[PDB]
């Protein structure tokens, strides 16, 4: 209930400030800027998406690497160490593949 | 004398017609691009008026240079190098109409 | 009384941000042989109030938002997440003690990224979206390295509990054990908050109040990240009977780190997007992976595995 | 009355905020921009007064026209000016911005930025010394201090 | 006669390579620059306290134009109009008529400061030291009309600033 | 007599006109050794 209370209070405070910043300040009359948004009419470059998919996959591998602190308490330390090093080596291998091949163009 | 582009008036008229076609087709887009309040007919009327203003020319060299200048204005209009005011400058609006009647000019001022 | 604690965590942070604006102005000026705000109030102490009052009275212009709904949610999300990230931080005793506080912090920073995307998309502005997407790309790379560094340093903490960091660094600061990770961590924090040299100068459509709140959220995130760096590496002595000592030392450390943030801001030219990503992908990431290997192997090979509980 | 007293005090508070934290946009066009930089230079330090150079015109309060406003640049100046939020004030720096100065009779120079945008403070000089420009800003601050927007609304 | 900037080959000595890698990895030069800015922090700021403190100025300073008078009190301007001619911005407009006494006294001495370039040619041309740019640089106005200075405005400016103007001329006339 | 602003008898003193950027810091080996030593103490 405490954490829920913190979330509620923070959200309500932020929303109240947004109210007093979006609707309260616009009450003051400032004439009227009869100025139309003159619009008269697409850079979908892979340069952006590539940065996104690669991040998704590396974030996935990072997710597998999260339980490591508790995994150090296992009696089978050798096996756990080997598996952790394996996951890290695979992360490095994925990075190397992209770097060696046509990747990391960002 | 070396011709600018056209050796004969007929060749020059060909260039004039080519320019007129481009201006005629560009007017609808121009109204959209600059969000002008003129109608497509109004813009095309102005284009014809501007072409008809220089309709007394007889030298192919002069006609060539007029076409070149006409092209340059079209290039700026197409490339949005001109601004909304620049396009509207063709349509003199704020300028008060100056009368042509002698009696009116007599009243207006010492205008010769 | 718990609500009083929440308020005593929220309000002081906002006031601290307001005065941090003035502190930054003066620090940058005096590093440029200039006097920061000195006319508006004694030593400019009234400058933030003047700025706030002017902002909340300036005519707000509408940015033709494709989705007011979303355009309004983005500021709320940013500010709320910035406020929430302070909750798990142990100033000796945390407001909300989570066994996995560190992961909570990381997740909160991850959600904060959406505020950027929502702002640009709803802005209906090609330049806005382009710049927003650039921000997405920048925060994308920081998160990976930040997570790796945090995991590696917590491999000696023994858990994700933030409070345990104080006990782990009771005798020696963590930085003396993991200084390269500390360097990369600080630079990654700079990248996260887009503080120079990771800015992309030239969500601007936000007018007055909205902008002011986004600015506040960003600076609160600056202070919070510096506090996180302090707790992680610059451990502070805590006497259970007198916690005020730890509170004072921790506050001083956080202030020093924010001052370093400003000091870097006015010391180095801004990077380029290609250069920033060729840092956070081709210099930091391989080193972070290698150091993660090292910080996994070291506790086992030195029989220094920290207690789980 | 009490109502007048409350409105007047609130108006003074609003006036103080704006004049204390004026945010100018550098519309540096010509030689006068250099002296404007010297105003922000350490010797004078406009920021000391709270006047911080706001690159974004959308978050600016004062437009300092510094230089010769040519016909080609004239539409841009007005369009930028109307995209400024209110309250917005225009400070004309330099004889060229004031009335064309050396280029008053030029074929492609606007005879003063006053024609294009309404000006509040005219800073004389060619270029006006940085102190004179700083003096103009302080004069604008005093001009804002005298403004009674709320009082007139109440007494309407 | 010519110096080669850059154009310095890097030594491949293992020690030199080690120090270069140390610079790259440990960010030494960035720390050096950071220390430089920190040093700038502890210096004394160079900001003057305007308007309580004014910046240095020389007696030859050129500012607000002013019409001077002889010690007797007669306007020095004898309507030669050569200052009008020399003015590179054509800002001075002079119209003169024989005064009731009979001297060449201008009936109109108008200078639009909004068109003047503050060059100082006018004061260098005047043969009687009548029009002299004064020391006042802080005369900003709120309306354009005020900048256009009448003859009366110039005379009043001369009467106001005469002490300083005379002192500066006395301190600089030898150089001229 | 002529009293123009003139160079003093003997002229002015020398003026530095070359880059003075000094050399600071330890050798690369030494800096790496210091870092590694701090690491080792931390580990122990
Ligand atoms: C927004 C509206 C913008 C309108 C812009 C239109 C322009 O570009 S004006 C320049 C047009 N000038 C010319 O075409 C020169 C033509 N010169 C001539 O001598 C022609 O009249 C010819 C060659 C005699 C042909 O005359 P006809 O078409 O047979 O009679
Ligand atoms: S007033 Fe003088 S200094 Fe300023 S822009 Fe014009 S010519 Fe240049
Ligand atoms: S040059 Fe001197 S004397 Fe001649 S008209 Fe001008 S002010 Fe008068
Ligand atoms: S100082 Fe120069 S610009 Fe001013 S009146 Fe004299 S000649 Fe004209």
């Amino acid at each position: 209930m405490n954490i829920m209370l913190t979330l509620l209070t923070n959200v309500t405070l932020a929303s109240l400030l947004v109210l007093i910043a979006f609707w309260l300040p616009q009450l003051n009359a400032y004439s009227e800027k009869t100025s139309p948004y003159e619009c008269g009419f697409l850079p979908f470059s892979m340069k952006f998406f590539l940065v996104a998919i690669t991040f998704l996959l590396f974030d996935l591998e990072i997710a597998l690497l999260l339980p490591l602190p508790w995994a150090s308490q296992t009696n089978n330390l050798k096996t756990m160490l080997t598996m952790a090093l394996f996951l890290l080596i695979l992360l490095a291998a994925s990075l190397a593949y992209e770097w060696t091949q046509k990747g990391l163009e960002w | 004398v070396k011709p600018i582009f056209s050796r004969d008036m007929n060749e020059a008229k060909r260039r004039v017609r080519e320019l007129y076609r481009a201006w005629y087709r560009e007017v609808p887009n121009t109204v959209h691009l600059f969000q002008l309040d003129i109608s497509v007919k109004q813009g095309r009327d102005k284009v014809r008026e501007m072409f008809m203003k220089n309709a007394h020319v007889t030298d192919p060299r002069v006609v060539d240079l007029l076409v070149i200048k006409g092209k340059m204005e079209l290039e700026e209009t197409i490339n949005v190098w001109k601004q909304r005011t620049h396009i509207m400058r063709f349509f003199h609006e704020t300028e008060a109409p100056r009368p042509t009647d002698f009696l009116s000019k007599f009243y207006v001022g010492h205008d010769p | 009384m718990f609500m009083i604690n929440i308020l005593s965590l929220i309000i002081p942070i906002l006031l601290a941000v307001a005065f941090l604006t003035l502190v930054e102005r003066k620090v940058l000026g005096y590093m440029q042989l200039r006097k920061g705000p000195n006319v508006v109030g004694p030593y400019g102490l009234l400058q933030p109030i003047a700025d706030a009052l002017k902002l909340f009275t300036k005519e707000p212009l509408r940015p033709a938002t494709s989705s007011i709904s979303m355009f309004i949610i983005a500021p709320i999300l940013a500010l709320s997440l910035a406020l929430t990230m302070w909750v798990p931080l142990p100033m000796p005793y945390p407001l909300i003690n989570m066994n996995l506080g560190v992961l909570f912090m990381l997740a909160m920073s991850s959600l904060a990224v959406y505020s950027i995307l929502w702002s640009g998309w709803a802005s209906n502005s090609k330049y806005a979206l382009i710049g927003a997407l650039r921000a997405v790309a920048q925060t994308i790379s920081y998160e990976v390295t930040l997570a790796i560094i945090l995991l590696s340093v917590l491999l000696m903490n023994g858990s994700y509990t933030l409070s345990t960091l104080i006990t782990t660094q009771e005798h020696i600061w963590m930085i003396f054990t993991s200084w390269p990770l500390a360097m990369m961590w600080f630079i990654s924090t700079l990248a996260e908050t887009n503080r120079a040299p990771f800015d992309l100068t030239e969500n601007v459509e936000y007018a007055a109040g909205p902008f002011a709140m986004f600015f506040m959220a960003e600076y609160a995130n600056i202070i919070m990240m510096n506090a996180f760096t302090a707790i992680l590496f610059l451990g502070a002595s805590h006497d259970p009977h007198t916690p005020e000592l730890y509170t004072i030392n921790f506050v001083l450390k956080t202030l020093a780190l924010t001052i370093t943030f400003l000091w870097i801001r006015a010391s180095y030219p801004r990077f380029r997007y290609d250069q920033l990503m060729h840092l956070l992908w081709k210099s930091f990431l391989p080193l972070t992976l290698a150091l993660c290997m090292w910080h996994i192997s070291l506790p086992i090979m030195t029989a220094s595995i920290p207690p789980q509980s | 009355s009490r109502g007048e007293y409350v409105v007047a005090k609130l108006d003074d508070l609003v006036n103080w905020a704006r004049r204390s934290s004026l945010w100018p946009m550098t519309f540096g066009l010509a030689c006068c921009a250099v002296e404007m930089m010297h105003m922000a230079a350490p010797r004078y330090d406009m920021d000391r007064f709270g006047v911080v150079f706001r690159a974004s015109p959308r978050q600016s309060d004062v437009m300092i026209v510094a230089g010769t406003l040519t016909n080609k640049m004239a539409p841009a100046l007005r369009k930028v000016y109307d995209q400024m939020p209110e309250p917005r004030y225009v400070v004309s720096m330099g004889s060229c911005a004031n009335g064309g100065g050396y280029y008053h009779y030029s074929y492609s120079v606007v005879r003063g930025c006053d024609r294009i945008v309404p000006v509040d403070i005219y800073v004389p000089g060619c270029p006006p010394t940085a102190e004179a420009l700083l003096y103009g800003i302080l004069q604008l601050q005093r001009k804002i201090k005298r403004e009674k927007r709320l009082r007139i609304w109440y007494r309407r | 006669t010519y110096k080669f900037v850059n154009m310095r080959e890097p030594s491949m000595d293992m020690k030199s390579v080690t120090d270069r890698a140390a610079q790259t990895l440990l960010w030494t030069e960035l720390v050096r620059g950071l220390g430089m800015t920190l040093s700038y922090l502890f210096r004394e700021p160079a900001t003057i306290n305007y308007p309580f403190e004014k910046g240095p100025l020389s007696p030859r300073f050129r500012g607000e134009h002013a019409l001077r008078r002889y010690p007797s009190g007669e306007e020095r301007c004898i309507a030669c109009k050569l200052c009008e001619a020399v003015c590179p911005a054509q800002a001075i407009t002079i119209e003169a008529e024989p005064r009731a006494d009979g001297s060449r006294r201008t009936t109109r001495y108008d200078i639009d400061m909004t068109k003047c370039i503050y060059c100082g040619f006018c004061q260098e041309a005047c043969p009687v030291d009548a029009i002299v740019e004064g020391p006042n640089f802080e005369f900003s106005t709120e309306t354009h009309e005020e900048l256009l200075y009448n003859k009366e405005k110039l005379l009043n400016n001369g009467d106001k600033w005469e002490a300083e103007i005379a002192a500066n001329i006395q301190a600089d006339y030898l150089y001229r | 007599k002529v009293k123009q602003d003139m160079p003093p008898p003997g002229g002015y003193g020398p003026i530095d006109y070359k880059r003075n950027l000094p050399r600071r810091g330890l050798s690369g080996y030494s800096m790496f050794a210091v870092g590694i030593g701090t690491l080792l103490f931390g580990y122990w």
